[PDB]
């Protein structure tokens, strides 16, 4: 289906649901929270999501956002995500399943409907990742499908990145650029038929996860779709 | 695993 939506900062969180420990903070969205004195609450995870469903059936889209994440330790965990699921998808497990997954199916890909683009700070022992901070593409599991180094100078930059995300619905093809002002730049592609995924409705949103050490926010955001047709 |  079509829908588009614009913004630019958010001193507007109109259309915005705010889910788990999401709240709109600073013009900015934050996805996890943060105590009386700014220290980064652990063991918590919150969606930010635009509020209308849309459908994927014959449909191309491109968004984009800009985010920084705020981090208080060399060890700061987990991450943060884009992420497409049904309208209903709740906020999930804190920790490494990034708000996405539960403990008991997060590597079971037909227990799952969620694709995302994740941001993860924290390897993990608890299921394959890659021994280095990642950018990764997941489908239908908290095992990223296509994967690439996140440089740890990018991730502890304090920089406002910009992320663009596209699908090309004839190609059936998701696609994540990355780019950090002055620093690194990313590019991770991925086949994946998400009309076979989503028959219905879905919603685009964001979820983050602690961890500790680290807060993220989401400075802009931006999202068109359009049909193949 | 760090949980708990
Ligand atoms: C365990 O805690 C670390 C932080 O100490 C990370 O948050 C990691 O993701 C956690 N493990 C799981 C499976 O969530
Ligand atoms: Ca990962
Ligand atoms: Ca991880």
């Amino acid at each position: 289906s079509e829908l588009s939506f614009n913004y630019p900062n958010f001193q507007s969180v109109e259309d915005i649901t705010f889910q788990g420990g999401a709240s709109p903070r600073n013009e900015t969205l934050q996805l996890t929270p943060t105590d009386s004195n700014g220290i980064p609450i652990r063991q918590r995870a919150g969606h930010a999501v635009y509020s209308q469903p849309f459908q994927l059936r014959d449909t191309s889209f491109y968004t984009t956002f800009t985010f920084v994440i705020r981090t208080t330790s060399n060890s700061p965990a987990d991450g943060f995500a884009i992420f497409i699921a049904p309208p209903d998808f709740p906020v999930k497990r804190y920790g490494g399943y990034l708000g996405l997954f539960e403990p008991n199916t997060a590597t079971n890909t037909s227990a799952n409907k969620v694709v995302a683009v994740e941001f993860d700070t924290w390897v993990n022992t608890e299921w394959k990742e890659p021994r280095y901070r990642h950018i990764g593409i997941d489908v239908n599991s908290i095992v990223s499908v296509r994967v690439t180094r996140w440089q740890d100078k990018d991730v502890f930059s304090r920089s406002i990145a910009t992320a663009h995300v596209g699908y090309d619905g004839i190609s059936k093809i998701l696609t994540a650029f990355v780019t950090y002002p002055d620093g690194g730049n990313y590019v991770l592609s991925h086949v994946v038929d998400l009309a076979e995924i989503f028959p219905g409705d879905v919603r685009i949103g964001f979820s983050g996860a602690t961890g500790q050490y680290e807060t993220q926010y989401i400075h802009s955001w931006s999202f068109s779709s359009t049909s193949t047709n | 695993s760090s949980v708990g």
